[PDB]
């Protein structure tokens, strides 16, 4: 009583019901480094300008 | 000019230039620390963008 599969059927992506748990860390990765702090706050003008040796702006 | 005017104008000049000098010294120390530690917004040299990684199931499982 076995029916041979049609062209296209064995290449389908199927769904599988398993009782084993999903691997939470399959790459066995350690903790990622903490990122650098982002920029935040309002952008105020430079205090007394460029401060390049004698320029006042 | 009155001596009062030149005196207090000198005080305004001295305050501005002392504040600029303190900011230059702080700028040198900030640049030194950020180049040494790499934890600031400056001296951030590029690494590879992780958004380029394909996370799809590959042809072989062990990857
Ligand atoms: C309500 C809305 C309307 C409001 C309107 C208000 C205005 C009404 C009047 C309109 C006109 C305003 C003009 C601008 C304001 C005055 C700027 C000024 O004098 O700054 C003083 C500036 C600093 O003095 P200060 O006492 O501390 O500040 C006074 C103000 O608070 C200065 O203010 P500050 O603190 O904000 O200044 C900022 C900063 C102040 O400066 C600094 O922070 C210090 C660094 C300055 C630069 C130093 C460079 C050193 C190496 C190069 C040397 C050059 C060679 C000399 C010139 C060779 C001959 C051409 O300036 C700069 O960074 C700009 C660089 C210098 C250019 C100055 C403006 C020139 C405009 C006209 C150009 C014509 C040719 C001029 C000669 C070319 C060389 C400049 O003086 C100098 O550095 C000495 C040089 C003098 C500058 C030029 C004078 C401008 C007028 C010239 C007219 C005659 C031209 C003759 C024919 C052409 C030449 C053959």
């Amino acid at each position: 009583g076995w029916v041979r599969p049609d062209l296209g059927e064995l290449s389908k992506v199927t769904k599988v019901k398993t009782d084993r748990p999903l691997p939470e860390n399959p790459y066995h990765s350690r903790a990622r480094p903490e990122p650098n702090p982002e920029v935040e706050g309002d952008l105020k003008p430079a205090r007394h300008g460029s401060r390049l040796f004698f320029w006042t702006m | 000019d009155a001596p009062e005017k030149n005196y207090e104008r000198t005080m305004a000049i001295l305050q501005i230039e002392s504040e600029k000098a303190e900011l230059r010294l702080k700028e040198l120390e900030v640049r030194r620390l950020m180049r040494a530690k790499g934890d600031g917004p400056w001296f951030q040299y590029p690494t590879i963008d992780k958004a380029l990684i394909d996370h799809s199931p590959k042809a072989t499982p062990d990857n």
